[PDB]
RNA sequence: UCCCCCGUGCCCAUAGCGGCGUGGAACCACCCGUUCCCAUUCCGAACACGGAAGUGAAACGCGCCAGCGCCGAUGGUACUGGGCGGGCGACCGCCUGGGAGAGUAGGUCGGUGCGGGGG
RNA sequence: GGGCGGUCGCCUCCUAAAAGGUAACGGAGGCGCCCAAAGGUCCCCUCAGGCGGGACGGAAAUCCGCCGGAGAGCGCAAGGGUAGAAGGGGGCCUGACUGCGAGGCCUGCAAGCCGAGCAGGGGCGAAAGCCGGGCCUAGUGAACCGGUGGUCCCGUGUGGA
RNA sequence: CUGACUGGGGCCUGUAGAGCACUGAUAGGGCUAGGGGGCCCACCAGCCUACCAAACCCUGUCAAACUCCGAAGGGUCCCA
């Protein structure tokens, strides 16, 4: 709460999200991630401000 | 092994003070003098400082006999 | 008291045991919780070759053809005291496949 | 002069749920345990909270014997 | 390669016969390893670690020592976890004799104290920390990296049991006596 | 008085007083012993009142031995207080004793003086406590 | 149809600890080097590789030593389902079954499988 | 008795009577979190203390040898368990996946938890195998009304909104 | 014919009891890291402590929140 900055990871090309946090206090800024979408078959993922 | 930060320890000859120095391992060829300075059972390697180098007219027997005049 | 004990998991219930001495090697295949050694191929019991790391190819073919001769395929491989390095005893017959 | 401390947690209700000599199915929890008081033997799997369950069905058996912990053995029927 | 090895082989191995030893092949005492440590000197020389004692230490013996961690944050001596402070090295090879024959012959002169070191510094199982004071003046280094006094600490570990069996070795190898 | 200086927890329960002795029947220290016969509690005031009544009675010789130690806090609520609202305060530590346990053991005191001294300290306690001497009833083999 | 040694097991301290022996023809360990495949917050100590001129000192096996540790019997209560009573209370007594933990005697420094080597 | 004071939910130990449960304004304490590593796989090592020493050093910094079988540590209070790792160090990655889930523990119901295994596509390891977060138990909130993306399902005669 | 209950077999516990090997308190005795200190000495070149006291070992204990141990019983499953 108010340190975690709970967010969701975007498809980075079209649509989906992944719903896991990234801290604002510790400099974990712009963390790339590979995750499993439905259609695009294990492409890369990045953050969103929501 | 680990070639890298570990240097090759380039050979260099020390100036052979007390016999042959242990040979060319490090690149530091200079000593002051006298690698051993003695045979090392420490055979009184003195240079005669403030102690008994000057032994005339002190640490001697002056002013007469062995002092029979006491009582 | 050094031991690593990679032989403790035992999910697969059939393993190939490897012992590397400083002179030569020998290997067995054990069946778990029964205590019966099925087949084995031992250097200096069959005295194949002098160089100790050239043993692994000929004892790999020999233990492989004796394993297929005894009719066991689904085997495993232990790494108790030793690294998977140096001798490999690589094979292409039997379900170990490494 | 008031009551300092009078609250208590709700019990998570652990314990041995399937004793030996019992016919089971694939998936029955043999013991709900807090720590791993029982170690897995044949056909026994652990989970997240150290809970071990049966992989196959059969007559279960305990205590293969000690020196490492108590054992659970789901033994199949033949 | 060869550095006082004749004194290593025919001034030790037959000299340990007829007065010491059980006179078989391996219980005659010998050298296993000689550990060498910095231990920061007195305290932390800097807030951030600088890694230059690996450079002048790699100059005097030609190898890098491992900078190892610290224990639990007791914080009476501003103790902390991480930011490693160890500077320990064993380095047992013939490279042991490469530096040990240098400091064996250069460190007993060229530093000033009472003549020699303790024969009471022997410990159980024969491992003998000798404990020189500083030697950054004349380890033939010519004042390179004079930050502080900044000594080091040596322990020459024998093989045998007793202090008379390490004492059988070390001053027949060339150590002083009675301080 | 006396009290234990450190505890894991401050307050504890009461329980029951059954059981025979759970150790403490053989004397093994002195030549006499004051042994109890009824289950009750031993307050630190009962320890002090019986301990002073020895050193004030016999003088200049004879070491007194006590083998009782209060580790049970007697819990009592304050006066004119209704029920509930937690436990009461701790006033004095008591010592649970069982029948047939030897509490007080004189040392270096003769027959006709130790019977009298243990008789004086016997009336300081709320328990029928008879007096036993050094017999051959030890636990030796 | 047997002894010795090496792998791999089951018994879960009657298997260990400590001391005293003993063994390398035969395995195994130690050793001599690192030249490459490999490595070390650093080092061939441990993994890895050529060996193998020397060894059983260390470690490792076997044998002995009960004190160190451990295991530990028959009785005897403590305790207690169940039933019957006593005491104002704190708490006790009897019968029927069950039956400890300590302590004592005593035992032990191993028992038993499978696959290989030598005679 | 009511008022004043304290408490209202979750977790740990006891009370709690050797299955589970079990009350009191009974005792002792914690929580409304945190970790891109404090996660997964693979590969190495065994701790805390005591003794003998040291160059400073408190008797605790760092180093060596012996004893030490778990008295340390496991983010956090307590309990269980752990060195035949879950502990400490290093490489590579994000399974801190998506659709499901046999069979169960417990429960009045609602909830909470374990989950072998199937498909797609991955990570580690040569493989055997593991990975659907954290050694575990606390770290939270049913429903309703709405906010932001995708889905193009409905969209009031028709086509769109 | 499965039920309450009972008989024959296993499994489980940590209560009564008992115990100090673990967690703490402890009545004494021996040893004495050291400390007000030292009879007082060129300080280490001591001596007994009737001064205090760490840690260790015995004779002895206590515990709902201690268990190296551990029943009687209870629950569960198979047969009657
Ligand atoms: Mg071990
Ligand atoms: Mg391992
Ligand atoms: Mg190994
Ligand atoms: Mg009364
Ligand atoms: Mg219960
Ligand atoms: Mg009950
Ligand atoms: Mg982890
Ligand atoms: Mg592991
Ligand atoms: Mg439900
Ligand atoms: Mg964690
Ligand atoms: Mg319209
Ligand atoms: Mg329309
Ligand atoms: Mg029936
Ligand atoms: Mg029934
Ligand atoms: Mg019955
Ligand atoms: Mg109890
Ligand atoms: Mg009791
Ligand atoms: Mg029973």
């Amino acid at each position: 709460v108010r340190i975690k900055l709970l967010l969701e990871c975007t498809e980075c090309k079209r649509r989906n999200y992944a719903t896991e946090k990234n801290k604002r206090n510790t400099p974990n800024k712009l963390e790339l991630r590979k995750y499993c979408p439905w259609c695009r078959k294990h492409t890369v993922h990045r953050e969103v401000k929501i | 092994m680990k070639e890298g930060i570990h240097p090759k320890l380039v050979p260099a000859r020390i100036i052979c003070g007390c016999g042959n120095v242990i040979e060319t391992y490090s690149t530091k060829p200079e000593i002051y003098v006298e690698v051993c300075s003695k045979c090392h059972p420490f055979y009184t390697g003195q240079q005669r400082f403030v102690d008994t180098e000057g032994r005339v007219e002190r640490f001697q027997r002056r002013y007469g006999d062995s002092y029979r005049k006491g009582r | 008291k050094f031991r690593v004990r990679n032989r403790i998991k035992r999910t697969g219930r059939l393993r190939l045991s490897v012992f590397r001495s400083l002179k030569h090697i020998y290997a067995q295949i054990i069946d778990d919780e029964k205590g019966v050694t099925l087949v084995s191929a031992s250097s200096l019991a069959l005295k194949l070759k002098g160089n100790k790391t050239e043993v692994a190819r000929q004892v790999g073919r020999a233990l492989a053809e004796k394993a297929l001769a005894l009719g066991i395929k689904q085997v495993a491989f232990d790494r108790g005291p030793y690294k998977y390095h140096g001798r490999v005893k690589a094979l292409a017959e039997g379900a170990r496949e490494g | 002069g008031s009551t300092r401390n009078g609250r208590d947690s709700q019990a998570k209700r652990l314990g041995v749920k399937r004793y030996e000599g019992q016919v089971v199915r694939a998936g029955n929890i043999l013991v709900r345990q807090r720590g791993t008081r029982f170690k897995p033997g044949k056909n026994v799997g652990m989970g997240r909270d150290f809970t071990l369950f049966a992989l196959v069905d059969g007559v279960v058996e305990f205590q293969d014997r000690g020196r490492l912990g108590r054992y659970v053995h789901v033994r199949p029927l033949a | 390669d060869v550095a006082l090895k004749r004194k290593y082989y025919e001034e030790v191995r037959p000299e340990l016969i007829r007065r010491f030893g059980y006179q078989n092949v391996w219980e005659v005492p010998r050298l296993e390893k000689v550990v060498i440590n910095q231990g920061l000197g007195e305290a932390k020389e800097d807030a951030r670690i600088l890694e230059k004692a690996a450079q002048e230490l790699a100059l005097i013996t030609g190898q890098k020592p491992a900078v190892t961690r610290a224990k639990k944050s007791i914080s009476n001596f501003k103790l902390r976890k991480g930011m490693p402070i160890g500077l320990r090295v064993t380095l047992r090879r013939d490279r042991m004799w490469i530096f040990l024959e240098k400091l064996l012959n250069v460190a007993l002169p060229r530093i000033r104290d009472f003549r020699g070191l303790n024969p009471n510094s022997f410990d159980g199982r024969g491992n003998y920390n000798l404990g020189l004071r500083e030697q950054l003046i004349f380890p033939e280094i010519t004042y390179d990296m004079v930050d502080a006094l900044r000594g080091m600490d040596i322990a020459v570990v024998t093989t045998a049991e007793t202090d008379e069996e390490a004492r059988a070795l070390l001053e027949l190898l060339g150590f002083p006596f009675r301080k | 008085m006396l009290m234990p200086r450190r505890m894991k927890y401050r307050k504890q329960q009461r329980g029951r007083l059954k059981g025979a002795t759970k150790g403490g029947d053989y004397v093994a220290f002195g030549d006499y012993g004051l042994v109890a016969l009824e289950p009750a509690w031993i307050t630190a005031q009962q320890i002090e009142a019986a301990r002073v009544a020895m050193v004030r009675h016999f003088r200049r010789g004879g070491k007194i031995f006590i083998r009782i130690f209060p580790d049970k806090p007697y819990t009592k609520k304050p006066l004119e207080v209704r029920m509930g609202k937690g436990k009461g305060n701790v006033e004095g530590y008591v010592a649970v004793v069982k029948p047939g346990r030897v509490m007080f053991e004189v040392a270096g005191v003769t027959e006709e003086q130790a019977m009298e001294a243990l008789r004086i300290a016997g009336h300081k306690l709320p328990i029928k406590t008879k007096i036993v001497r050094r017999d051959a009833y030890d636990e030796a083999q």
